[PDB]
DNA sequence: AGCAATAAAGTTTCCTTCCTCCTTGCCGATAACGAGATCAACTTGTTTGCGGCG
């Protein structure tokens, strides 16, 4: 969850990702254009340790 | 003797006459559950002392009240074996009478206002066996007894504190049942102080005035008056003679005329004399005498009102003449024989700071509740619950008596409150030994322990829980409706369970038992403690309660306990030992009088015995007479001596009553060290049966009723014949007499088969009975895992010779044959148990199935239709037992797989599987499964067909006794029809139910017709009453945590034979590690050709003395040759008067044996069978310490003529020459062990890791890693090999790039290095950044 | 994380964390009101403890539990204790490339030698295995080593025998006291499922064989091998450095066996007759014509060097005892012959090998003590040797003292 | 409310089944026959038997000690499935270049298209659209490339 | 054998879309009961420092 402890937000931080459809969001692919719809995305960055 | 001992008869070499045979063993945990539960009326004990303790509630107003009547309770649903079976605790319902009563606030006391007297049931409770245990949720399980501390009082006195002094400080301690604690105590400067539950340290005078005492009540108590009088100038004072005594005189003493002690000199006794002699008080004193005494009593001026000199204050000369004119010609004054009489309260008061009552409320309420506003009531309240409500505080009247014996009272009841007279009186003990009178004890004396039982720690949590409901209780009587408001709507039933579910499940003190051989249970359960609640620890405790006390004796057996940290600390109970009705102890002594032993006896304290004298049993008795010789070795106040004969009050009754039965039964304790008597009844128990029961030889009298008590085996209930037999059940016929009328009488006993135990073994039962044959009762029918004939087997008895043997017996190590490896017969069997759970996912059901993607029709071969094994299979690692399966979600891929699955095409279904499967390196047999399904869900077929077998089980076992019982029936229905005529054959071959119309007679017969279909009604009428309720009872679903669907479980049985490195040992220590078996052509053997079994290392005799062994081994080839002696004339088929003779005289060889038997009695088939059984050898009873003699032994060993010494000349298998010497030679009696050496082998290169980590675990479960320890730094660092720790500690533990490089470079032949830093590390660095701080870091 | 039927497991550390965030998030809220200060007050009481708690629960103010009445432990004791990453996580290790079993003996080896059960060592040395298998072709990939490796095929062994020869390994018993609680020891795969271990090095761990376990440890890289071949292995490890003595003491058993041989009696038989060397004891005793216990007249020749360090031969007649012939059989050509007149008790045997080390060298004194070994244990069987209840002696002078 | 983490109307139910159970096993005097809770709750079964799941479990701790005394904790009794493995992307890699191995004689678009689309994840009908014939030559195309690596042998199945 | 066409079949997208559900925030209706404690710990223990504590 969002705001949180193991804030998804923090890995995510949103005012982000999302694709039109919604298939890519959330930092999971950071250089994914969503190919069906071909949509170009920038802007994050990875930790899981910091 | 009885049939079973008719069987295989015992020597014995024992002399002394026995008085006693042992009572019920454990008795106790009976006693103690049997107490709980029982109604009593009056004698509260448990459940209506708990009741009658929070005898009724009433409303927070006053209002109403419910009222306690009484109790019941139900029968259980189900039996002990499908609670055990099915997965659940047995259990008892609960059954209440209740009356809700009502007051009518209008009228003072108008009752008449409501009654609703109902019953309610609340709760089950689980009850006992006939054995001792608890099962829960189908777990058998065990609670332990404990010891502690008792209420009441406690003296001591610790020995420079500050250490400075060097001083002794008394003081004194209060303990109640329930409720607070409290102590007093003085400091280095003689003051006294009082502390609640070690609050801080406070006066004590405060409190005596919180109890509304003035300071001159308060030395009117403690203090006696030394009264001065001022008669007209001077200072005349009373003298009591005995004050003066051993002090000096400050003037000139004298009378009103005469001198007795003169300046400067020492009052001694003699003037003492004189001064009570003469009849003198009043004495002429000077006024300076005063000054320094107090004043005892607040005086003052009348007309004033002014404090002249505070109470408890020095005097002087001008206050003299203050107080002189003020109208007191007396003065008391404080007595300071600082010897004997020390002012200490005085001191104590006047460094007290407070007077009024009410202010020292404020300030002990300020300390007890500090910031908190002080509001007066609080104060008061505070106090009088602390010591004065019934609520939070209590005795347990063992608490009052034992305080009143330490008041020296005479009363020893009271209340379960303090009283003010009690507190005086202590402070008054305290002080006296502060003076020296009397003393503080000892702790270790164990008439002040006490100990505590099953039974009370179930009143303690059940009273919990009625608190728990007294809450809301009275939260709803006030204001709720009352017309309406049922008792039983008021209530709730989960807190109480929910206390006896905990500590029946979660107390240190509950386990499992241990299932591995009778002794141990029986000892298990008769096992002490002083830990958990209300005792203590490991850590903190010491030496002084782990070691020895003299009293002890009789009633704790000092040769057993562990060597781990807890040695000393439990120990078990001794044999004759029983419990005092309080909690204390007790053991049965003799009666001496007049020197003759009397034959009675008596349960005597732990206290008594300090007071009076016992004789020693292993003293010769003069035969009626007395005590033969003068000095006997008897014994009082913690030590023993010598003394007379006619002396002596009381004997102890045997030899043996100090002594655990796991000590009692090695023999000849009496030759051997004692800690190593510790290891060998230590390991005693931990040994495991073999496939077979092979006895021993040399006993020592006891092991039969161990081998009843357990309770494994079938027994004889009641008189009979045998009726019907097979390797699974019995049915046998009752005796007539002991056949009662109601019931045809004919028990029956299904028997348990292979079994699995908690310890993962082979439980099973045999007959060792036949058929067509009488029974007497109490006797077995069919022996348990490991006994025979109602005698302990749990070991095998062996051969053996002593020397060594080319480097295989360097310390204590073990060399044997091999062809006992051909007989199987210490082979043994461990059962495995397996499930696996269907359970309801968020998605939906997980599936059992046998149908799975990408598996090999090998797998399924040995499975049914539904995914399940057939029975009997023979299985492996790897295999599949239940193909269960689970129904999953979605991923999302990448090319990886995504080619992978490309290339072999097998699509992934939207399921997965969540098979059972053998564990990796097991392998055995299946031959039991069992399948638990809950109500609401169609039964799984293959446990339909379970339940349906099962039906058919249970139908043919009822068919089986209905038959029985109304074929026994059919001899009436048939015979009274011939009652009024005669059919003679016209009856008989007809068919048989067509009878009732044959020749029928009017008068009375027609109700006898009527009474045979009556009859037949009624017991039709039973049959479908009998089916119904036990096919619904087996039908009935299962009762399952939430989200189950159903389980499977599984059984394996596997069996483990010798290979070295396998544990054994004997009966005295003797450990021993196995490393060869030998072939017999190497064995050393004899004139005669008969190689030998074992071989042994006779160093390690002498350096740990176990002695006794040899003794052993004399006869251990000894009776042997008997056996042999009459199973040659067997194969020789010689006579009956040659066994007859041979027998008696095997029987008559010792001096004063006690026991006499002939044989003329017996016939000739018990001899035949008699001798068939002794031909493997006599065997005999060994009493410790009445034991037999050398003269003995070798007095057998001459008749079986052979060497004396029984040490003989042997030659070796391998080169066929004799050795130098002889060598003795014999049989011992010997165990193996669950030290194994599959159990504990392991070994890992790669696999699983930790997680927060990453480095790996340990555990052969868990395919763990070893620990490398920091003293394996230390040496290696000694010399000083860097590289290897550098591995050891990156790549083998953390570095996760390294361990990856270095397998890629092993598998490329390469064996290089490198490393890197680990995780582990920064870990610590990033907790050290958590906590605030800039650590970091210089790079190069 | 979750369990088994959805449950979870956690750290407090959260929970103390969401308190700290409740009370801030109040106290914004309640000063966008700016309400009374008594609140704030309390507030920020409760802030401060919560932060520290946090840190280090019970020690300011007295602890935070859960329901159980249990701390809800800080940080601190991530570090601290034993508990402590130092005590537990960072020095002490779990290793793998490890294993464990209980032992037993070996007599006849030789020193360098280690017991090794069959599947375990199979086990322990797999990717060497798998590394030569792709070197023959057999095991051409991977997937075939491990079938065929599973499937436990001739060659497996063949192989194994093939790698184990010269790769050394390490030993352990617990608790490390000294140095040589370890050592580094030669493989020699055995047929068992238990360890033997020569008798000798019970004395370096304090060993007795009664059901004790071991560990064993690999020197994966070379450097390390080396290392234990050349430092812990069982021939450097023969003198302590506390005190400069042997610890190759031969306990209990061979002493006897040497004591009883190498004994002089009077009574049996052939006394006083004549022998050219030990050979002859040899030739008649293994046909049991002499008591070896027995002073006769033999020769002898013993070798010395009072030279500088060169041999000086001589030879010379002795009464003395049959085993005493024998023994010189052994000694390797540098001692006299006064070395063995006596019944040889233990530090005799002491002084012979001190002696014999520091006069000869190194290696014969191993090989010496071996064969002491193999020969007092054989002498020793030979010997016939038990005791009785009639060994026990009861002096008559006991009871009128008494 | 803010310390818990689980829905109301759950409680609500919760409290329901608290209320009714105890006043229904007063009705009675004994317990556990759920067909009465399917009654007097007559909604369903399957409701309730999912709200116990939903309800009746609650959250537990990690560093519990595991009981006679200390010797370890749960913290060490745990396993996991998500775990790595180094050889399965071996000879993933491996398979990676025995594709191009295989493809690298057949036509230079699909060629280029699967090595890219497989290589570094990038996109596959992004060349159906360079092409714009339809992607049926793909079809075949791709279908030879799986019949040209079903010419060889792999196990890990 | 290589290349395309027509027809069929299965889709993945995907996007709405309108049913239904579900969850986040708020505000309300009779009148007054009591400053907590609540179920624990059993006092390890010797050494050493520092604040008093004269
Ligand atoms: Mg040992
Ligand atoms: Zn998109």
């Amino acid at each position: 969850e969002r705001d949180g402890l193991f804030c998804a937000r923090i890995f995510g931080p949103v005012k982000d990702y999302e694709c039109l459809c919604g298939k890519y969001k959330r930092l999971k692919h950071r250089g994914v254009i969503c190919e069906k719809c071909g949509v170009e995305v920038t802007q994050t960055k990875v930790r899981r340790e910091r | 003797y009885s049939y079973t001992e008719k069987k295989r008869i015992r020597k014995d070499f024992g002399k002394r006459p026995q008085v006693l045979d042992v009572p019920y063993l454990l008795s106790i945990q009976l006693d103690s559950f049997q107490k709980f539960i029982e109604q009593d009326p009056e004698g509260q004990y448990g459940l209506e002392a708990a009741f009658r303790s929070v005898f009724p509630i009433q409303s927070y107003s006053g209002n109403s009240e419910l009222q306690y009547v009484s109790y019941r309770l139900g029968e259980p649903v189900f039996d002990v074996q499908e609670c055990q079976i099915r997965g659940v605790t047995y259990s008892a319902p609960l059954r209440v009478k209740l009356r809700l009563v009502i007051y009518e606030r209008e009228a003072p006391e108008g009752t008449v206002k409501d009654i609703k007297e109902q019953e309610v049931y609340m709760g089950e409770i689980p009850l006992m066996t006939d054995n001792g245990t608890f099962v829960i949720n189908g777990t058998e399980r065990v609670i332990v007894s404990q010891l502690h501390r008792s209420p009441g009082v406690f003296f001591d006195s610790d020995k420079g504190k500050t250490h400075s002094s060097g001083k002794v400080l008394y003081n004194a301690r209060i303990i109640p049942y329930r409720g607070s604690w409290l102590d007093f105590e003085f400091d280095p400067k003689d003051n006294l102080f009082v502390r609640i539950d070690r609050r801080r340290k406070l006066p004590a005078t405060i409190i005596l005035r919180a109890l509304n005492y003035t300071t001159e009540q308060i030395l009117d108590l403690f203090f006696e008056k030394v009264i001065f009088e001022i008669r007209d100038n001077k200072l005349q004072m009373e003298l009591v003679p005995e004050r003066l005594r051993g002090e000096t005189a400050s003037f000139d003493i004298e009378a009103n005329g005469k001198v007795y002690v003169e300046k400067g000199r020492r009052i001694t006794a003699r003037h003492i004399r004189q001064l009570e002699k003469d009849d003198v008080k009043l004495i002429e004193v000077p006024v300076e005498y005063i000054a320094g005494k107090v004043v005892a009593k607040d005086y003052i001026d009348e007309s004033t009102g002014e404090l002249i000199c505070a109470a408890n204050m020095e005097l002087s000369l001008d206050l003299l003449a203050k107080l002189s004119q003020s109208g007191h010609k007396r003065i008391e004054t404080l007595f300071t024989n600082d010897l004997d009489h020390g002012p200490y309260i005085s001191e104590t008061l006047r460094v007290d700071p407070t007077n009024d009552r009410l202010s020292a409320l404020v300030e002990i309420y300020r300390m007890m509740r500090p910031g908190e506003p002080p509001t007066r009531e609080a104060a008061e309240s505070l106090f009088e619950n602390l010591f004065f409500s019934e609520d939070r505080y209590d005795l347990s009247a063992v608490g009052r008596m034992k305080f009143n014996r330490s008041l020296l009272r005479e009363e020893i009841e009271g209340s379960g409150i303090l009283s003010k007279d009690d507190i005086i009186d202590v402070m008054k003990k305290l002080i006296d030994i502060r003076n020296g009178k009397g003393e503080v004890d000892d702790i270790d004396h164990l008439g002040n322990r006490r100990i505590r039982s099953v039974g009370e720690m179930a009143e303690n949590q059940f009273r919990v829980g009625l608190v728990r409901v007294e809450r809301a209780v009275k939260e709803r009587l006030s204001l709720g409706d009352l017309d309406t408001l049922m008792p039983q709507d008021m209530i709730n039933a989960k807190p109480i369970s929910a206390a006896v579910k905990e500590f029946f499940g979660s107390s240190q003190l509950s386990q499992f038992m241990d299932q591995n051989n009778p002794l141990s249970e029986i000892t298990h359960k008769r096992r002490i403690s002083a830990l958990g609640p209300g005792g203590l620890t490991r850590e903190r405790a010491g030496f002084e309660v782990r070691d020895v006390h003299p009293t002890h004796y009789g009633r704790v057996c000092p040769i057993e306990t562990p060597e781990g940290p807890n040695i000393g600390l439990i120990n078990s109970l001794s044999v004759y030992a029983q419990t005092n009705e309080y909690g204390f102890l007790e053991t049965p002594y003799r009666k001496v009088t007049d020197g003759v032993v009397t034959d009675e006896i008596h349960y005597l304290s732990a206290i008594e015995e300090g007071n009076y004298v016992i004789a020693q049993a292993n003293s010769n008795l003069d035969e009626e007479g007395h005590f033969v010789e003068d000095l006997v070795t008897c014994r009082s106040k913690g030590e023993s001596s010598l003394f007379s004969r006619d002396q002596v009050d009381y004997m102890d009754v045997s030899t043996q009553q100090v002594v655990s039965v796991g000590a009692s039964l090695i023999p000849f304790l009496e030759h051997d060290d004692a800690n190593r008597a510790l290891m060998g009844a230590n390991m005693q128990r931990q040994a495991v049966p073999t496939l077979r029961a092979d006895k021993p030889l040399v006993g020592t009298g006891m092991e039969r009723a161990v081998a009843v008590d357990s309770g494994v085996t079938a027994v004889a209930k009641r008189g009979g014949v045998v009726q019907y037999v097979d390797a699974s059940r019995i049915v046998i016929k009752v005796n007539e007499d002991e056949m009662y009328p109601g019931e045809a009488g004919i028990d029956i006993y299904n028997l348990t088969k292979y079994t699995r135990s908690n310890q993962n073994t082979c439980i099973n039962q045999m007959p060792c009975v036949s058929l067509g044959e009488p029974v007497e009762r109490g006797d077995v029918l069919a022996d348990g895992p490991s006994t025979d004939l109602g005698e302990l087997a749990l070991g095998q008895n062996m051969r053996v010779a002593f020397m060594p043997w080319n480097g295989y017996n360097f310390e204590d190590s073990i060399l044997v044959s091999e062809r006992v490896v051909q007989e199987d017969r210490f082979t043994t069997i461990h059962i495995q148990e397996l499930a696996c759970v269907s359970r309801d996912t968020k998605l939906g059901p997980e599936e059992i199935t046998a149908d799975i993607p990408n598996v090999g029709e090998a797998a399924l071969s040995k499975l049914d239709e539904s995914g399940i094994v057939y029975i009997g299979a023979e299985v492996t690692g790897g295999d599949i037992l239940v193909g269960k399966v689970t129904p999953k979600g979605e991923t999302q891929l990448t090319p990886e797989e995504k080619l992978l699955r490309a290339i072999f095409g097998e699509k992934a279904s939207d399921v997965k599987d969540s098979s059972l499967r053998v564990p990796n390196g097991v392998s055995g047999t299946v031959i039991d499964v069992q399948v638990f399904t809950r109500d609401g869900v169609e039964k799984d077929k293959r446990a339909l067909e379970i339940e349906e077998m099962q039906l058919k089980q249970a139908k043919k076992d009822l068919s089986e006794e209905l038959q029985i019982l109304e074929a026994g029936l059919f001899s009436r229905i048939r015979a009274v029809l011939v009652a009024g005529g005669v059919e003679a054959e016209k009856l008989d071959k007809l068919p048989r139910d067509r009878w009732l119309e044959l020749g029928l007679t009017d008068e009375e017969k027609q109700n006898q017709l009527e009474q045979l279909a009556e009859q037949y009604d009624e017991l039709k009428h039973e049959f479908e009453k009998k089916l119904e309720a036990k096919r619904r009872k087996i039908t009935q679903g299962d009762d399952l945590a939430p989200g189950v669907l159903k389980i499977v479980k599984v059984y394996l049985a596997v069996k483990r034979r010798i290979q070295p490195g396998d544990k054994m040992a004997g009966r005295h220590g003797n450990k021993g590690v196995i490393s060869k078996i030998n072939p017999i052509e190497d064995m050393p053997y004899d004139e005669n050709g008969t190689p030998v079994d074992i071989v042994l290392n006779p160093l390690g005799v002498p350096s740990r003395m176990n002695i006794g062994q040899i003794l052993e081994t004399h006869l251990g080839m000894a009776a042997k040759g008997i056996g042999d002696k009459i199973n040659a004339m067997l194969k020789q088929q010689q006579e009956v008067a040659k066994l007859r003779e041979f027998i008696q005289r095997a029987y008559d060889l010792g001096a004063d044996v006690r026991q006499k038997v002939d044989l003329s009695t017996f016939s000739d088939e018990e001899v035949m069978r008699l001798a068939e059984n002794l031909r493997k050898g006599m065997p005999i009873a060994t009493p410790v310490f009445d034991g037999a003699k050398e003269a003995e032994i070798k007095e057998l060993l001459k008749l079986g003529d052979l060497p004396t010494s029984g040490q003989i000349r042997l030659y070796d298998g391998r080169t066929g020459e004799q050795f130098e010497r002889p060598v003795t030679v014999g049989y011992m009696y010997m165990l193996k062990l669950n030290h194994l050496v599959d159990d504990k082998m392991h070994a890992r290169s790669t696999g699983s890791y930790s997680l927060v980590t990453q480095q790996p675990l340990g555990g052969k479960a868990q395919f763990g890693g070893q620990r490398f320890g920091e003293m394996e730094v230390w040496a290696l660092e000694a010399y000083g090999a860097a590289y290897t720790l550098q591995e050891m500690l990156t790549v083998k533990s953390d570095d996760v790039n390294g361990r990856t490089k270095m397998y890629k470079n092993i598998v490329d032949g390469n064996h290089q290095m490198e490393p890197g830093m680990p995780e582990s590390f920064n870990v610590l660095l990033k907790e050290i950044r958590s906590l605030g701080i800039n650590i970091e870091l210089e790079d190069e | 994380v979750p369990l088994d039927g959805g449950r979870f497991a956690t750290s407090d550390l959260n929970d103390l964390y969401r308190r700290v965030i409740n009370r801030n998030n109040r106290l914004k809220r309640l000063l966008d009101l700016a309400a009374p200060d008594i609140i704030v007050r309390n507030e920020k009481r409760m802030l401060q403890e919560a932060v520290d708690a946090l840190l280090d629960n019970g020690r300011r103010g007295r602890a935070i539990t859960g329901s159980n009445k249990r701390p809800l432990k800080s940080l601190a004791d991530m570090i601290k204790g034993k508990q402590g990453r130092f005590r537990q996580n960072l020095l002490g290790k779990r290793v793998d490339y490890s294993g464990r079993s209980v032992i037993t003996v070996g007599p006849y080896l030789r020193l360098h030698q280690c017991g090794l059960p069959k599947k375990m060592a199979l086990e322990l040395f797999k990717p060497f295995i798998y590394g030569k298998l792709e070197l023959r072709g057999l095991a051409t990939t991977i997937k075939a080593a491990k079938k065929m490796v599973e499937r436990e095929e001739a060659v497996v062994w063949d192989i194994l025998d093939e790698v184990i020869r010269e790769h050394p390994v390490l030993l352990n018993r617990a608790p490390t006291l000294h140095r040589l609680g370890i050592q580094a020891f030669e493989p020699v795969l055995i047929e068992g499922k238990a360890i033997q271990l020569h008798p000798l090095v019970c004395a370096a761990y304090n060993a007795d064989f009664d059901g004790d376990q071991m560990a064993v440890h690999v020197p994966l890289t070379l450097e390390a091998q080396l290392e234990a071949r050349a430092l812990m292995m069982s021939t450097n490890n023969i003198l302590s450095p506390a005190n400069g003595e042997p610890i190759i003491v031969p306990s209990q058993d061979v002493v006897l066996g040497l004591y009883y041989m190498t004994r002089d009696c009077v009574n049996a038989k052939g006394e006083g007759m004549v022998l050219t060397g030990p050979k002859e004891a040899e030739r008649l005793y293994r046909s049991g014509l002499a008591s070896l216990h027995a002073r006769v007249k033999v020769r002898i020749t013993e070798y010395e060097k009072d030279a500088n360090g060169e041999l000086v031969a001589k030879t010379s007649l002795k009464d003395t005892t049959v085993g005493r012939a024998i023994l010189w059989m052994i000694v390797p050509k540098g001692l006299p012959y006064s070395i063995v007149n006596q019944a040889l008790g233990k530090k005799a045997i002491s002084k012979m090998l001190n002696t014999c080390y520091r006069i000869l060298g190194l290696k014969p004194t191993v090989i010496f003590a071996d064969q002491i070994m193999y020969t007092g244990f054989a002498y020793a069987a030979r010997s016939g040797a038990s005791v009785g209840i009639d060994d026990m002696v009861i002096p008559e002078k006991k009871h009128e003292i008494i | 409310r803010s310390r818990d983490w689980v829905p109301r109307s759950v409680r609500r139910n919760a409290r329901e089944v608290a209320q009714a159970i105890g006043q229904l096993e007063q009705e009675l005097g004994r317990n556990a026959t759920e067909t009465e809770v399917a009654e007097r709750l007559g909604i369903d079964i399957a409701d309730y038997r999912q709200m116990l799941l939903d309800t009746n479990n609650s959250q537990l701790f990690s560093y519990d000690e595991w009981r006679e005394e200390h010797g370890d904790s749960i913290e060490l009794v745990t396993d996991d499935h998500q775990r790595e493995n180094p050889l399965q992307q071996l000879l993933d890699s491996n398979l990676r270049q025995r594709v191009m191995e295989a493809i690298e004689t057949l036509p230079e678009r699909e060629k280029l298209v699967l090595t890219l689309y497989y290589q570094e994840e990038l996109n596959l009908k992004e060349i159906g659209a360079v092409l714009e014939v339809g992607e049926s030559r793909v079809s075949q195309l791709h279908s030879q490339a799986i019949k040209r690596l079903r010419t060889k042998l792999g196990k890990l199945l």
